């Protein structure tokens, strides 16, 4: 679930 | 009269205490126990994760006043 | 033209409706429209529904002048039929109403008097202060 | 200093509010794993809050009694950038827009049916007109002196 | 000529039900009556004035008598701070036992009504101490009403009927009103204050029986005629004086102390007497300006004709304005209404910061009610001024006789005025709404420090100039050394500075970033209402959509669906639209005042200063927070004395919601419904023996608009009054 | 009418595909599957542009996002 | 009964006569224009105030004007 | 006649319904209005007595019957006043009656005398007397 949230904050 | 919480012992505590049967027979009861009491969470949501709901609450009022 | 009469003309075939005459017909007045149809055909009543008009002379009763004129103009536009309507009082007096000169008003005919003609532009009327404290009105002059 | 105000780098309510916000963020930070993405996001939020407070302190604003900064539109020389410096900038940009639009209208007044050019813009002439607004004050002043700004 | 509307045959001929409505509506419009002339109109106006005076006098007599009979004035005067005034008794067959038990307040033996009008303090200050005085006043006002009615009937008689030329004698009327109506009345009130009120404040009872055997000042009239007037100010009242008794008193009757009485926080009576004396002297001197039968004075027409600027920048100037003003009554009505509205607003703004009645600053509900009432009256009057100006432009304006004077030049360039008013309103609304929404969003996201807060520098500088030292500026009166401070220090500054620099009173309250936005909103409301009214007044004679608007009259429904459709095109519709904006602006002003003063009274002023910068603050910390006690007037568990206020709250809500009927739905649907209902009634048995006399028809368009507006106003007023009174009475602070 | 119906069907299918892709990519469905009673569903994540990141409430299961 | 007045700006296009739903207007010969005819309103007492005649009138401002006045059973359009 | 604003339906024109409606006191013609008014008032008062004595503010006390009967009497008085006002305002003194003078068959009949000043006055007096009598009779029957 962490990766899905991190997908928005990649930049 | 339906939703609520249940304990291990077995008693049921409803959300609003089951006051619909005695307070909903007057217009004052609908204005005070329903509109006034249940709007606390909408207006006191500033600074929290539900602020967009308060913003839309105010925006809808603005649009309703605009329509006149 | 001499006004005509409507002695014993029959009526179209109808089943009845609640948009007919009322107490005003017994008290004040009503209107009677007469025309002539070459064939038995179905038309639509101003009050509501559909009726059938017979061949020969046809006569109908209505409550207001607008209904008579609307039915007559529908007849003129769609069926190409001439028509004429009168006004009837409770006392039995009959007054001829539609074309008084025998010609429809849309066409000019000599022998017609001018009524309510102002020989000036609409912007030459006097101000209301000029006509104050008297019964006359600015546009009446 | 002015109207009984306190400099924003000396007041205490500013620091108290900063501490309250930082503690509120750190309360939610503890819930997640330190290496997880939400932890990185919350750390970024904390860094942004600290930078914003430091910049506000260093910029020479004036907090009030309750602890928030107050803007001065009076005209004092120590607050040139509070209202007056941005405002002029706005006018410039704003004037640009207006000027450009006016020019385009005149550029389509010659033709017989300008409505077609109003509802369907053309790009070449508009692109020619767009960059003429960079010097709008000079052209506007010259037109005002000449007298072509006002219809007769 | 035969039916009820005897003053109009056209309204009597038609058989529908609109005859009754329009007969009631146009009873006072004396210009449209058939066979009317100038003399009859003027005489009817005179008689109506007399009737109105009689009604006012009867009203005040009834108030006095009821307070005397069913009140507790005698028990109140002894303990002003711990007794609730009583208006009148309550008798009601519908009342239950708990209602009788709960409404018994004060020292009475039954239900009563607490008086929030504030007449108790006024009557106490002017020098009334027992119920005999109130009964005497009631009898006197009854006599005044009777003589007013008698005079009206007498002047309607053929023998004592005045002529038109008498009514147009402007100079004599102005002289008598400026000298006799104003100056002499102020002189007589000064006499009363010197003779009765001031001695009654020091314990001496002066009445009709023995006012000849007492001396208001031990010296007498000697100083006044000698020239040493200063003897009337030698011994002022001490700072420890107690109202209504003879402890720590003085003998002066005319002073210039300034400030407030220490115990009662009200203005000194000597200052009031001195002010009235000076005003009376000024009016008496100024009332001899105009020419009359004695061969000296000024002529108004020559004064007007001579004020024309060389160079023709104003055109013909003021030539021909005298006859225009004199021959038209709507011009006079508009001027009078505008002046009265400005004066009413001045009264509302002054009576809350410089109270003149004893023990009125400690009564919060009375202050709030009086302020709100006077502001609403002022708003209505100001709207009426523009309405009558538009009526004048429609009816009484003669274009030929006012050529090239100021009125013609005004009609020439309406477009510029309208455009600039529109620009100002757009600017103010755009930026005020933007700032409010930005602050609201910044608070919503959880970061208050990113707010936009602008200090009202100019107003704070004004307050510092007046003598306030709470900001830091040292200008004029604030500075220790200054020509103004030196000039005024010896007379009134010592008291004025002490009064203004305290924190309890309401004189020049401290202001911050919250007041800036509210003041700008008030300015926006004023500008928009002025735009609407001015457009309606100027476009009355004609426009491009309909260039012959003067022929149809002041009020007419529309001009058909042609030319794109023309609804609400008359000036009456402009007034009907401007009423809403007037109500909205007055509501904003009253909300601001009430919240500021309630936060001040409750003890903490930080709540307003921190929650007035965003709209959710107004919605949550003002209405929702303060409605808690009001909505709990009656509940399933029981009820208390606040029940009637909750009932009136709901009543106002219902009326306001009912107004939407007439304001939204229009005529045709209802006319068809009436058609069907008429058929149904005519076709039923045992009920067709009864027949109607007037054919039922639906209401007209203008009538429906008027009814909807009336419902809107009634609901608005009642709801706000109930909320204000209940919320301020619940906490009494 | 036939062509308009086909266009409407295409729009509906696109909307359904978007909902499914949001459920697949930015969601905590797998966390909710194991413990459904104590986890609030969420399938929308807000960017961090202005200060709107406070809209990413803690629904549960090691995730932050708008509850659906 | 309302008041219908015809001014001299008319050009005789016969539109107002056709538009009337109650047969109020008519046309008479004239000599002040090219069409050599003008309008007239004899049967004014039948007018209902619908203002359809004013909707179909080509002129800078209308050459036929209807002013509303005292109402009655015929002009109000009551069928009962 | 189809063009009259009415319809012929089983309920409107039925033998049973017409017979029942033609026997009511308000629809007789040859009878002087006083007796019909008396009958109508008796029926209306006896009907009206009930709800006031049953649902009034004093229904739970020992004063139910008297208060209800007094309220019914007040309602009867107000109705009589309304009838008198309508009769004064509608019909004139010397003018003949305005009732229809021919029936469905077309046979001429004497116009009803109710639609006249004197006839309506007699009807109102009879209604008042009958209403008072019915109210007092209902009170006597209920609580004796
Ligand atoms: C094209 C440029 C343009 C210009 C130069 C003006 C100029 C003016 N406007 Mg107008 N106006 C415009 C467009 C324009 N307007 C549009 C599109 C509208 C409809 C929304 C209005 C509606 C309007 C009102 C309601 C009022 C004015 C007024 C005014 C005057 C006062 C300034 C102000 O209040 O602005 C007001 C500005 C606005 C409310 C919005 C303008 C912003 C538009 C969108 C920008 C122009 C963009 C355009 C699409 C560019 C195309 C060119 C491109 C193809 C190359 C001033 C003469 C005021 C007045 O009368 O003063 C005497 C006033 O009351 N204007
Ligand atoms: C001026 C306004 C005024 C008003 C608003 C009231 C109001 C009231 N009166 Mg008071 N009263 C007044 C003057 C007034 N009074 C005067 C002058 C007297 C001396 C006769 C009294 C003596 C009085 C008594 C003896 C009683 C009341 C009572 C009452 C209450 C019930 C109403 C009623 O029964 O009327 C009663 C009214 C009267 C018998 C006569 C007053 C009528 C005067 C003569 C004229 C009013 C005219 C009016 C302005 C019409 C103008 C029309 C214009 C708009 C076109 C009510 C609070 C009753 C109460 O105590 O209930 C709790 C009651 O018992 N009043
Ligand atoms: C010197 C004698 C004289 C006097 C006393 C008056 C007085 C008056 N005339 Mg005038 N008049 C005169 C000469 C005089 N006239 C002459 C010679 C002519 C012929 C040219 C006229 C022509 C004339 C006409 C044609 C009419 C009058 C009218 C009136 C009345 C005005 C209405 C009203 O009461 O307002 C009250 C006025 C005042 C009290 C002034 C105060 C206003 C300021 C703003 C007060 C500020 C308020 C202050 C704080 C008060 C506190 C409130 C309190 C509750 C605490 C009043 C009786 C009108 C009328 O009513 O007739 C019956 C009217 O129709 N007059
Ligand atoms: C100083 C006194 C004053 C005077 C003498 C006049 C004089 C005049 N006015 Mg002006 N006017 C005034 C103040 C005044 N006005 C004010 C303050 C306003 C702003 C509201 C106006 C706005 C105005 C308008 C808009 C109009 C006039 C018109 C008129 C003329 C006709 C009067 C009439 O027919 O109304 C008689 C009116 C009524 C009896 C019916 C209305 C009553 C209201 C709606 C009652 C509200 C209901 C009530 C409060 C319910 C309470 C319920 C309870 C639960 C509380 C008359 C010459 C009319 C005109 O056309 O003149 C040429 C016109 O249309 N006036
Ligand atoms: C609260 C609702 C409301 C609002 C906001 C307005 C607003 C306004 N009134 Mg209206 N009015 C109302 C109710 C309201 N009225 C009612 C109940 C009546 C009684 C019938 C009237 C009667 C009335 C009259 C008689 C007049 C006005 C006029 C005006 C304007 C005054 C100038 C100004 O304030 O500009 C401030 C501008 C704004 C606050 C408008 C909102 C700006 C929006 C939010 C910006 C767009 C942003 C965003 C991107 C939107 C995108 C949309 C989305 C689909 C993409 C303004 C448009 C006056 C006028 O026209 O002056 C020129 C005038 O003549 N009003
Ligand atoms: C109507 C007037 C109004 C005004 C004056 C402001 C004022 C401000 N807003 Mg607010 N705001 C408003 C309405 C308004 N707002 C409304 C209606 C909303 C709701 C949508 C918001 C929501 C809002 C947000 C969400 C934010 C602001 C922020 C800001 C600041 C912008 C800083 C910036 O971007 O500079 C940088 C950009 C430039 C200098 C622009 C000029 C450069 C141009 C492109 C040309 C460059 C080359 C030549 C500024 C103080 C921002 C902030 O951080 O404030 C503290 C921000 O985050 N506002
Ligand atoms: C907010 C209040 C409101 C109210 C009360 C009404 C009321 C009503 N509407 Mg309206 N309406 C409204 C707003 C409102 N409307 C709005 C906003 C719109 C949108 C434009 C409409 C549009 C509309 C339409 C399109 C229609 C109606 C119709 C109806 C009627 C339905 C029949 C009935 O229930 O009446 C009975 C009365 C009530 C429920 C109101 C309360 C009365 C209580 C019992 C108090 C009685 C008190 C007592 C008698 C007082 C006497 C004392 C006195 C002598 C001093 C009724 C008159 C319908 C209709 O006319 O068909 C029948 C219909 O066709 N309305
Ligand atoms: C049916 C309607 C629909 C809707 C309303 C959304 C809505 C959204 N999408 Mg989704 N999406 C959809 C269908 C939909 N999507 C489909 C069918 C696909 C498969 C191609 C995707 C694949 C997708 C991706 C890959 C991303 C989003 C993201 C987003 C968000 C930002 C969009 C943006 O700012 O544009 C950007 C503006 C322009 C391109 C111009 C927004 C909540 C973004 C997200 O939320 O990131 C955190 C993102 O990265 N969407
Ligand atoms: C158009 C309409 C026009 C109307 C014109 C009206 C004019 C009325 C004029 C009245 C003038 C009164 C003056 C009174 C006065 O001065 O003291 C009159 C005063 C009044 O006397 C007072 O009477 C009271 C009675 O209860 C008390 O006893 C007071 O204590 C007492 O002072 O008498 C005094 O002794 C006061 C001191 C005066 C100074 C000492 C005397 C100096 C000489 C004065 C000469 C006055 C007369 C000359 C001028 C006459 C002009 C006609
Ligand atoms: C439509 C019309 C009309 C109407 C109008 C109006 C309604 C108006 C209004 C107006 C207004 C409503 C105005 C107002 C004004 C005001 C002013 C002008 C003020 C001033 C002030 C001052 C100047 C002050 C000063 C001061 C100060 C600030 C402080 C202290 C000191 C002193 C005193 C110096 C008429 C009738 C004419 C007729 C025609 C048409
Ligand atoms: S429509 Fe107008 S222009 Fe044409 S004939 Fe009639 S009045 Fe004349
Ligand atoms: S208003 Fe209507 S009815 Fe009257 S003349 Fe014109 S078209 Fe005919």
């Amino acid at each position: 679930s962490g990766a899905n949230f991190a997908r928005a904050f990649t930049v | 009269d339906v939703w609520g919480s249940i304990s291990d012992q077995g008693v049921v505590t409803h959300i609003t205490g089951g006051n619909f049967a005695q307070s909903s027979i007057t217009i004052n009861g609908w204005l005070r126990d329903f509109l006034w009491a249940q709007a606390s969470q909408v207006i006191q949501s500033y600074g929290s994760s539900l602020s967009a709901y308060g913003l839309f609450f105010l925006g809808a009022h603005f649009v309703w006043a605009f329509s006149l | 033209t001499p006004p005509q009469l409507d002695p014993n003309t029959p009526s179209p075939i109808f089943a009845g409706s609640t948009g007919g005459l009322l107490r005003k017909a017994q008290v004040e007045e009503f209107y009677v429209i007469t025309w002539n149809s070459p064939k038995e055909q179905i038309f639509e009543m101003p009050t509501g529904g559909a009726a059938i008009m017979r061949e020969g002379p046809n006569l109908l009763k209505l409550a207001r002048k607008e209904q008579c004129l609307a039915l007559g103009t529908r007849l003129r536009s769609k069926y190409k039929i001439t028509y004429q309507f009168y006004r009837v009082f409770p006392n039995g007096e009959v007054q001829y109403l539609h074309p008084k000169d025998g010609v429809y008003p849309e066409k000019a005919n000599p022998g017609r008097e001018g009524v309510g003609l102002n020989m000036r532009s609409i912007g030459k009327n006097v101000s209301p202060i000029e006509v104050k404290f008297t019964g006359k009105q600015s546009y009446d002059l | 200093d002015i109207s009984g105000l306190t400099p924003c780098k000396d007041s205490k309510q500013f620091a108290k509010r900063e501490k309250q916000q930082i503690k509120k963020l750190e309360s939610s930070l503890k819930l997640y794993a330190p290496e997880s993405a939400p932890a990185l996001a919350l750390n970024a939020q904390i860094e942004k809050t600290k930078r914003r407070f430091d910049n506000y302190g260093k910029y020479g604003l004036l907090c009030g009694s309750d602890g928030l900064p107050h803007l001065i539109v009076n005209g004092d020389q120590r607050h040139w950038g509070e209202f007056i410096t941005p405002g002029i900038l706005f006018l410039y940009i704003a004037g640009w827009i207006g000027w450009v639009g006016r020019s385009y209208l005149i550029a389509i007044s010659g033709e017989k049916k300008p409505a077609m050019k109003e509802i369907i813009i053309d790009v070449p002439l508009a692109s020619r007109i767009i960059f003429r607004g960079f010097i709008w004050p000079v052209a506007a002043y010259r037109e005002f002196l000449n007298g072509d700004l006002i219809a007769k | 000529a035969l039916r009820f509307p005897r003053f109009s045959q056209g309204l009597a001929q038609d058989p529908t039900t609109r005859r009754i409505w329009f007969g009631i509506a146009t009873a006072h419009d004396f210009e449209n009556h058939d066979d009317i002339t100038e003399e009859r109109l003027y005489q009817n106006i005179f008689a109506s004035h007399f009737g109105q005076l009689a009604i006012i006098f009867l009203w005040t007599s009834g108030n006095l008598f009821h307070v005397a009979w069913q009140g507790n004035f005698e028990a109140w005067v002894q303990d002003p701070l711990h007794v609730r005034p009583i208006a009148h008794a309550i008798w009601d067959p519908h009342f239950g036992q708990p209602a009788v038990e709960a409404f018994t307040r004060g020292g009475a033996l039954g239900p009563v009504n607490i008086a929030y009008s504030g007449v108790y303090q006024w009557w106490y200050t002017i020098g009334l101490r027992t119920n005999g005085d109130l009964y005497t006043g009631a009898l006197f006002l009854l006599f005044l009403s009777a003589i007013s009615l008698i005079a009206g009937w007498l002047h309607l008689q053929p023998k004592w009927k005045p002529s038109v030329s008498w009514f147009k004698n402007a100079e004599s009327r102005l002289n008598h009103h400026l000298s006799g109506l104003f100056g002499v009345s102020s002189l007589a009130w000064t006499g009363h204050l010197v003779h009765v009120a001031i001695p009654g404040s020091r314990g001496e009872y002066v009445r009709w029986n023995n006012f000849l055997g007492v001396l208001p000042h031990p010296q007498g009239l000697g100083p006044l005629f000698t020239g040493q007037w200063n003897l009337y100010a030698q011994n002022p009242d001490s700072s420890s004086h107690l109202f209504g008794t003879s402890q720590g008193t003085g003998t002066a009757i005319l002073t210039l102390l300034g400030g407030f009485h220490p115990q009662t926080q009200s203005l000194w009576l000597t200052d009031i007497a001195h002010h009235h004396l000076a005003i009376a002297i000024l009016f008496l001197v100024a009332g001899h300006m105009y020419r009359t039968n004695f061969g000296i004075g000024h002529s108004i027409k020559d004064l007007l004709e001579a004020h024309i600027p060389p160079g023709g920048r104003l055109g013909r100037g003021h030539r021909g304005l005298y006859d225009t003003i004199n021959n038209s009554i709507h011009f006079q009505l508009g001027l009078a209404l505008a002046s009265l509205g400005v004066i009413t607003s001045l009264v509302a703004q002054h009576m809350y910061s410089l109270p003149a009645y004893a023990f009125i600053a400690q009564d919060f509900t009375t202050q709030a009610a009086l302020y709100t009432h006077h502001q609403y009256i002022a708003g209505f009057i100001m709207t009426g001024a523009f309405a009558h100006g538009a009526i004048f432009f429609i009816r009484d304006y003669n274009p030929e006789q006012n050529e090239d004077n100021v009125l013609a030049r005004m009609l020439d360039h309406k477009e510029a005025i309208i455009s600039h008013l529109s620009w100002a309103s757009l600017f103010l609304g755009f930026h005020t709404l933007g700032l409010y929404v930005h602050n609201d969003v910044m608070l919503a996201f959880g970061t208050p420090e990113k707010q936009i807060l602008i200090e009202p520098i100019f107003a704070q500088w004004i307050q510092s100039a007046h003598g306030k030292t709470s900001y830091g500026f040292d200008v004029l009166l604030s500075s220790t050394n200054s020509p103004a401070f030196n000039a005024g220090r010896s007379i009134w500054l010592p008291g004025w500075l002490n009064a203004i620099n305290e924190n309890s009173n309401s004189l020049f309250l401290t202001i911050g970033p919250g007041d800036f936005l509210v003041h700008h909103a008030i300015a926006l409301g004023l500008h928009t209402t002025t735009l609407i009214l001015v457009k309606g007044a100027l476009d009355a004679r004609g426009s491009k959509l309909m260039p012959d608007k003067k022929d149809f009259g002041y009020s007419f429904p529309c001009d058909g669906p042609g030319r794109g459709g023309t609804c609400d095109i008359s000036a009456w519709d402009a007034f009907y639209l401007a009423v809403f904006w007037m109500l909205n602006t007055i509501g904003w002003v009253t909300f601001y005042w009430h919240w500021k003063h309630i936060t001040l009274w409750q003890g903490n002023v930080s709540q307003f200063n921190e929650s007035s910068t965003y709209l959710m603050g107004w919605l949550r910390d003002y209405l929702w927070l303060n409605s808690s006690q009001l909505i709990n007037g009656y509940n399933p568990f029981g009820m208390n004395s606040l029940s009637v206020w909750a009932w009136m709250f709901l009543f106002g809500h219902l009326v306001w919601a009912t107004g939407f009927m007439f304001l939204i739905s229009w005529r045709g649907y209802w006319q068809e419904l009436i058609e069907t209902l008429a058929w149904a009634h005519e076709r039923t048995p045992l009920a067709n023996l009864i027949r109607w006399r007037d054919k039922p028809v639906a209401l007209s368009i203008v009538q429906a608009r008027l009814v909807g507006l009336a419902h809107f106003s009634v609901g608005y007023i009642f709801t706000y009054a109930a909320f204000l009174i209940a919320s301020t009475s619940g906490k009494f602070g | 009418v036939f062509s308009a119906h086909f266009g409407q069907l295409s729009i509906i299918f696109l909307w359904l595909s978007g909902m499914y892709f949001h459920g697949a990519r930015f969601s905590n469905y797998e966390a909710w599957l194991s413990d459904p009673t104590h986890i609030g569903p969420s399938a929308q994540v807000v960017w961090s542009i202005v200060g709107q990141e406070i809209l990413n409430g803690d629904v549960g299961g090691g995730f932050r996002g708008i509850q659906i | 009964s309302h008041s219908v007045k015809i001014y001299d700006t008319c050009i005789g296009c016969t539109q107002c006569v056709r538009a009337c739903p109650t047969d109020v207007l008519e046309m008479i010969p004239w000599d002040g224009c090219k069409a050599k005819q003008i309008a007239s309103a004899p049967r004014t007492e039948d007018c209902v105030g619908c203002k359809r005649c004013e909707s179909a009138c080509p002129t800078d401002f209308l050459s036929v004007r209807v002013y509303l006045w005292h109402e009655t059973t015929r002009s109000m359009g009551l069928a009962y | 006649d189809p063009f009259i604003g009415s319809l012929e339906t089983p309920v409107t024109s039925s033998p049973l319904i017409a017979w029942y409606l033609s026997n009511l006191p308000g629809y007789r013609t040859a009878v002087n209005p006083l007796l019909r008014g008396v009958e109508v008032g008796l029926a209306h008062g006896f009907f009206l007595v009930g709800p006031f004595v049953k649902a009034g503010p004093l229904r739970n006390t020992a004063y139910a019957g008297s208060a209800g009967s007094l309220a019914a009497a007040g309602l009867v008085v107000i109705l009589s006043m309304c009838l008198t006002i309508y009769g004064i305002s509608s019909f004139k003194e010397g003018e003949p009656s305005i009732a229809p003078s021919l029936t469905l068959t077309g046979r001429k009949k004497q116009p009803d005398q109710l639609q006249t000043a004197d006839g309506w006055a007699k009807f109102t007096g009879g209604f008042f007397f009958g209403g008072i009598s019915g109210v007092t009779w209902a009170y006597f029957l209920l609580y004796v």
